[PDB]
RNA sequence: GGAAGGUCUGAGUCCUGAGUGUUAGAUAAGAUAUAAGUCGUAACAUGGCUGCUGUUGGAGAACCAGCAGCAGGAUCAGUAU
RNA sequence: UCCUUUGGGGAGGCGGUUAUGAGAAGUGAUGUGUGUGCGAGUGCAAAGGGGUCGCAUGUGAUUGGAGGGCAAGUCGGGUGCCAGCAGCCGCGGUAAUACCUGCUCCAAUAGUGUCUAUGGUGGAUGCUGCAGUUAAAAUGUCCGUAGUCUGUGUAUGUCUUUGUGUGUGAUGUUUGUGGUUGUGUGUGGAUGUAGUGAGUGUGUGGCAGAGGACGAGGGGCACUGGAUAGUUGGGCGAGAGGUGAAAUGCGAAGACCCUGACUGGACGAGCGGAAGCGAAGGCUGUGCUCUUGGACUAAUGUUGCGAUGAAGGACGAAGGCUAGAGGAUCGAAAUCGAUUAGAUACCGUUUUAGUUCUAGCAGUAAACGAUGCCGACUGGACGGGACAGUGUGUGUUGUCCAUGAGAAAUCUUGAGUAUGCGGGUUCUGGGGAUAGUAUGCUCGCAAGAGUGAAACUUGAAGAGAUUGACGGAAGGACACCACA
RNA sequence: GUGGGGGUUGGCAAGUAAGUUGUGGGCCUAUCAGCUGGUAGUUAGGGUAAUGGCCUAACUAGGCGCAGACGGGAUACGGGG
């Protein structure tokens, strides 16, 4: 910390710096690398099949989820159909657009293992299938 | 400058445990110039000095009315525009307090120094 | 506060402010001269002229008798040792480590002591070179380890 | 350059050698979330053989034994003729 | 508007289309429609629009919420850990303020929600301005080069060269986002003035040398003390050993016990302590010898020769490994005998590698005070160890009390000297787990050491203290539902 | 010039435009530490509108680097903004 001392302080500064989790990834260029959609908020995929799957305790319920097959990758990716008996408008062989949660990456609430959300069915949104703005494709 | 520094930590430590006078073990030159600068304001009563052919001795004759005393290292450039920053982050209120510089014509205070144009290195305060 | 240890005592010597000439002297002053200049033939170091000056003579400081200090009135006169009594030490304790551990191979107590001693003599040479008191390219003269 | 040809710039084709990525593979060692479990009980009380760290051998599994160390211990300590 | 200015011009201009952003008006009102339509005139290359007049005319709200964070309902009816909700905490099992449906109310309003990236939030990256005894984190120990710091690169007047942005005045496009219009500012250079004067002398930190003392500091040589085991002479006559209790195993070819002689390896009791020394790991028989340290004492020499320290180097408990020597005691592994529901264990018997020395390799520890190094300053009481003095001093060090500090337990030459925040100079940490694991590289005979990720997963994991409950925990009282 | 040999009317100065050249600046990275053969320089010539290893002949052995050279990576056009 002398008057001349301006370079030991950048040499050391950038060093302590990448001990943060956040900037890593963008230093190093690494940050899309191992992602199932890139650098889309969206994404489109054909429907497989249709499961359920167990809420994780101390909850007891069934969410209702898809499998299905991203249009743009080739990837397997599953999702949740959120609101109450929707999911049986969707059918096998359906198109369907998935976006995020909201957290980061993560799981939200108590459902295990899904990271996204299914949002239109065929080009229609499944919120005003749910109100009764529209109808069904 | 670390004989500056030595002295305001062992003046701090008198004015907090009401000692009257205090002995140091060392002067220097520019020690004394820092100190020649609280007698003309009022804060000390005065000082007196000893020659040993060692490093020197000092006597300081304290008042009750310093707040606390302090020194900035390293010893950085301000031009004349930076002078009032300092000001802020280093006085209590905006109507006492002195921060001192090291100019091209002496050692003096910020008042002084925005009356004469010009700028230099930052040593210390004292409020 | 000392170099190689943690040692931080104070002892020492503390000599007066403003001294004088001294009125004692029992010989004369150009008859101790002949001697200070003699002993310097024999080979005696500075520090131990000044013990013989105090301890016989009556003289504290030679500083005021001979007009200057020790070192420098012995090269007035022509006498200029090769290498200076602080660097010269260290090279001769330097050698008496090399020749202990020549016999004595385990003596893992004294193989710390030599690398201590002689990292030492490197400073002390380093600094006569600056100051051109010995040639750029001098080597201490060693014993040689097996 | 009279011409046969020479010179410069040099795409492309054919072959070898490093690099920097990405990916298929019978078999197969882990990790994690589950269910619903089976076998024991290593740790927490002197946890029923005080506990832990390094090292080297052993056992279905936790773990057990030898050599040194630490208290984060179950002792801040006990009458010299 | 310009180029090539009645030639040419998809440059450029003019509309249309679209919740791109920003600004401004509406969805009514009681005395006498802020809208929509048509007609003149204006406008243009030709037209939309707009604004100045008149004629009729009368239309125009949604999105997200109501348990807490966070403004707003214990309102009706359905469903019964189901269906569903919920960024986070959480709700639902016939007694739903949280789900589905109806009313009522709340916020913003031509808008209002969702997914993704990014600034603030974050003194949760710390120049200003964090933390490191126990929460994540001071490296096993010294030496040492580059660099940083110490010892011996500045301010300012005048001139010049460059911004489309922006700071700040003026100005009623009906108001406004705007437009027009005054002034200031951004980087380098030239030339003056001020600091600014220069090595000297002195010897304050360090080093080198002197004097008399002190120390289980180290290597080597020569001796010595008893106990464990064993060999061999004499005595005795049936069991000895060890265990909670016993069993295997040893004993009439005389054990065990008592005695005279010897041999061999290992170890150095008592004295022995909150005592000393060493860089740390470590170091207690006696006498010789070669080496070593810090303190103290002083009118000795020198003259700043220094502090910290990626890269480099040496040393480093126990166990392990390679060669030779040695072999008392103890003892992993193996093996039997017990105990047990079963014990490949705790307890025991037989018996090994190892445990020791010489020469090396290796490089780890709860290598701990879980506590970088150097420098300045700061109250008491009772001690110890060395040196010097004489009623005290310097270097070190143990215990106990304040002030101060701290999340507290606690700390007292520091864990103190104000968020009142800057003395010099390094290293390490950034929620848990995956994991000190993969992979590459360097070192090793090996065993391994050093350096060191990610995908995927998850709401806490952790520190210190408080009151309870419990202990195959310790005490002190008691009682013929306890003993004597 | 005490011989001869070339060229076929192409200019000067301003203004405008263009070419060539010196030094200095926070994208990330050491699981990237040593790199370089026209490579560093000298002397001559050629080529160019023009300086210069720009190019050739001969000769010397240089040039850069923890104040990060030489490498490798990510969604790298630089500024005014």
């Amino acid at each position: 910390p002398g008057l001349f001392s301006a370079n030991n302080l950048i040499k050391s500064r950038k060093a302590k710096r990448l001990a943060d989790t956040a900037y890593r990834k963008r230093a190093l260029g690494t940050k899309y690398k191992h992602s199932v959609l890139g650098r889309a908020p969206q994404a489109k995929a054909i429907v497989l099949e249709k499961i359920g799957v167990e809420a994780k305790q101390p909850n007891s319920a069934i969410r209702k989820a898809v499998r299905c097959q991203l249009i743009a990758t080739g990837k397997k990716i599953t999702a949740f159909v959120p609101y109450d008996g929707s999911v049986t408008y969707i059918e096998s062989n359906d198109e369907v657009t998935v976006e995020g949660f909201g957290k980061k990456g993560r799981s939200v609430g108590d459902i295990p293992g899904i990271r996204f959300k299914v949002c239109k069915v065929q080009n229609v949104s499944l919120h005003a299938i749910f109100t009764g703005k529209k109808e069904k494709p | 400058s670390a004989a500056l520094a030595n002295m305001c930590k062992a003046i701090n430590n008198a004015s907090r445990a009401g000692k009257r006078q205090l002995l140091l073990r060392f002067s220097t030159e520019e020690m004394r110039m820092f100190l020649l600068q609280m007698l003309r304001h009022g804060y000390i009563s005065g000082f007196s000095y000893i020659h040993d052919k060692r490093s020197g001795k000092s006597i300081i004759d304290l008042n009750g009315r310093l707040n606390r005393c302090g020194a900035i290292s390293p010893n950085y450039i301000v031009k004349r525009d930076g002078i009032e920053d300092f000001r802020t982050r280093l006085l209590p209120a905006r109507q006492f307090g002195h921060v001192l510089f090291n100019t091209s014509k002496g050692i003096l205070d910020h008042k002084e120094c925005l009356t004469e144009n010009v700028g230099g290195k930052i040593l210390g305060y004292f409020y | 506060a000392k170099m190689h240890s943690s040692g931080k005592g104070r002892s020492g010597s503390v000599k007066p402010y403003a001294t004088a000439f001294p009125t004692w002297l029992t010989k004369s002053v150009d008859e101790i001269k002949s001697d200070v200049i003699q002993m310097g033939n024999k080979g005696v170091p500075a520090p131990d002229i000044g013990t013989r000056l105090r301890d016989e003579y009556g003289i504290g400081k030679a500083s005021d008798v001979l007009g200057e200090s020790i070192t420098r009135f012995l090269q007035r006169n022509g006498v200029v040792p090769k290498i200076p009594h602080d660097l010269e030490s260290l090279v001769h304790r330097a050698n008496t480590l090399r020749s202990h551990l020549n016999i004595y191979r385990k003596d893992n107590s004294a193989k710390y002591r030599l690398i201590l001693v002689s990292s030492r003599m490197y400073r002390v040479a380093r600094y006569y070179k600056r100051k051109m008191r010995i040639p750029g390219n001098w080597k201490p003269k060693l014993v040689e380890l097996n």
